[PDB]
Parts: C-alpha cells; structure tokens; sequence
C-alpha cells in the first residue's frame, strides 16, 4: 500500500497549486507565491497528522 | 467482505478530510504553522463528522 | 451479483454522509451537533434517497421508452 | 480452445461507463435543483419538477456530446482542414 | 487504455453541463445553450491538446538535459 | 508505478489549468491568444511546483528520522 501516499503527493500538489498561484504572467513562480505552495505543505501535512491522530482516539472509545 | 469494509473506510478517511481542510483551514497559508484557531476547529470538525457518519448509518441500515 | 450491491451500498453511503455534511455542518465552535443541522442533515438523507429515487424513475424512460419498439419488432413473429 | 466472446464482452463497457455517467448526472441534477437548506424533506413541488427537467436536458446534453464527438473522428482526415476555413477564422 | 477515454468524455459530459446549461423552464436544451454546449466540446478539446503538448515539450527538455550531464565527463 | 500515478496529476494538472485559463463564458469555440498563453504558463508553473513539492517534502522524510 504505497499507492496512498503518491495520490494523496498529487491530492496535494494539485491543491496548493489551486490556492497558491494566482495570476499568470511569466512561467516561472513568483516569490511571493514561492513560499505561498511551501508552507501549504507544511500546513496540510501537519492537518493530516492531527486528523490521523483523533481519528485514532475514537476507536479507543468504542474499544 | 472484510476487504471490503475496510477499504471503505478509508474513502470516507479521505473524503472526510477533503471536508474539514475545507471548514477549517483557509486558502491563505499565513505561516506553516496551525493557527491555534485552526487547531481547535479541526478537532470538532472531525468529531461532528464521525457523527453524522455513524448515525448516517443506523437511520440508514435501518432503512433496509 | 450480491456483492456488487454491497459495493454500491457502502459507496452511495459515503457520498451521502459528506454531500450532508458538506451542506449541513457549518458551525465549528462545538464537538456537539448543534440541532440546527441535526436536523438540516437528517433531511439531507432523505431528501436525497427521495431524490435519487425520482432520477431514476425517469432514466428509466429512456430504456423503456425504447423496449416499446422492440418488443414491437418482437410483433412481427410470433404472437 | 476458448470463446471470442471475450473480445467482443468487453465491449460492454457501455455499461460500466453508464454507471459512471448515471452518478455524473445524479450529482450535476442534485447541485442544480435542490438548495442546501434542506428545509423539508419531502421533495418541493419544483425540486421535484427541476429535478424532472434537468435529468432530461443533461441526457440529450450528453447525446449531442457523444453525436459531436464520433463526428470530429471521422472527420480528421485533414478534412478539418477545410473546416479551419469555413467556420470563418474564429 | 479506452476506459480512460470513456472516463474523460462523460467528464467532458458533466463539466459542460453544469457550465452551459442554466435555465429550467422546459425540458429542451434551450438554444442558447445548446450551443454553450458545443463550443465547451471544442474549446476544451482544443485545450487538452495544448496542454498535451507543452507537457511532451517538457519532456523532451528534461531528457536533453540528461545528455548535457552525460557529456560534461 | 510512475506512470498509474503520473497520468494522475495529468488529469490534475489538467483540471487546473482549464480552471484557471478557461472562463465558462465559452462565447467562441476556439482558444483566444491569451487563453492559448495562459495554459503554457500554467502547465509550466503547475510543473515546477509539482517538484519542489516532491523535493521539500523528500528533506522532511529524512530530516524527520
């Protein structure tokens, strides 16, 4: 099962791309949105390590 | 079957996140890190969800 | 064919719960289900399986509309 | 030995795209005619009636696409050449 | 291999749909719209052909970049 | 598995560029000037990103350990 994480590399790629660049003048990214797309990694990334993990301690409830 | 109803969820994993990094994280990505806001939300959002699954599915298994 | 209608069921299922939750949920401020979506949703599931329901019936005058003929160039032979 | 029914089964795809095409419409017939207020859950009168339409024109929608489509395949033959001169320069 | 072809067109089907028709006092596709329709075939053909493309020239640009290394030794 | 998941971010990248070139107007059947050099440099830009993206995160599956 490593078909998780690559579609979830693209679910994610994709994204940032949505909500990072903006405007298209040149086809080489601005600073501006640089950093924009880096930090919408980190962000996201933490985001589905904090679901994964309430996500954990619901089971525990039922268990 | 129990391949299956594993596998499924784990659609409902990915389409319940899909929700809540769209109720509670915003479009703008200020910093990198989780605005303790954005934190908090994202706790209940995945709680509420989780609900209105399991009784999405009594109400429904109840339908058959 | 009863597993290709276990695979449809828990599938329906899923896209059910979130087009509710999606549309209902809206208010973070609560682990708890505020009953003003308590109910919206509740609807949500009905409304839809009510809704499917109407879809269908009527994509269902497109293959029977089309049997009417064939069951007519099933005239010309037996009968 | 073995059947050539194989070949030709797969051609039923049809169906397994019907499918995919029947959800497509459900979803796009949803989002067009019932609003996510959900106020009762009995359908409208209307909702009932857009959803009645809508589940029509999205069929004869898909149609037209398909008809379009085959057409534009049959048609590369260079004879489109001739098509990037009589639809007026658009 | 032709499911995914199958796959695009009936979501070539849905995105022209919910971009070109609008109103829904009847039930025949409007005119108006029936042409929405077409130009959305096209327009969007047109485009995934583009695309194709500059994504092929971005290939064939990142494997001449190989042979630049294969040449600096 | 570098091609099941690489015709994936295609429909991706795809799906993006039109949402962000093509306007729903779809007034004229064929590509104007401007929507034509839109795609370009969204399909570029949408494929830088897509690696920095695979790099940054690579550093964070090393770096982590």
């Amino acid at each position: 099962q490593f078909k998780e994480f690559l579609g979830t590399y693209n679910k994610l790629t994709e994204t940032c791309f949505l909500d990072c660049v903006k405007d298209f003048t040149t086809r080489e990214v601005k600073p501006e949105e640089t950093t924009c797309s880096e930090h919408c990694l980190q962000k996201y990334l933490k985001m589905t390590q904090r679901i994964s993990m309430r996500f954990q301690e619901y089971h525990i409830q039922q268990n | 079957a129990a391949e299956l109803e594993v596998e499924m969820m784990a659609d409902m994993y990915n389409r319940m996140t899909s929700a809540c990094h769209r109720k509670c994280v915003p479009p703008h990505y200020k910093e990198a890190e989780l605005s303790k806001g954005e934190s908090v939300c994202l706790d209940r959002c995945v709680s509420k969800y989780l609900d209105i699954h399991e009784r999405m599915g009594k109400k429904l298994t109840e339908l058959s």
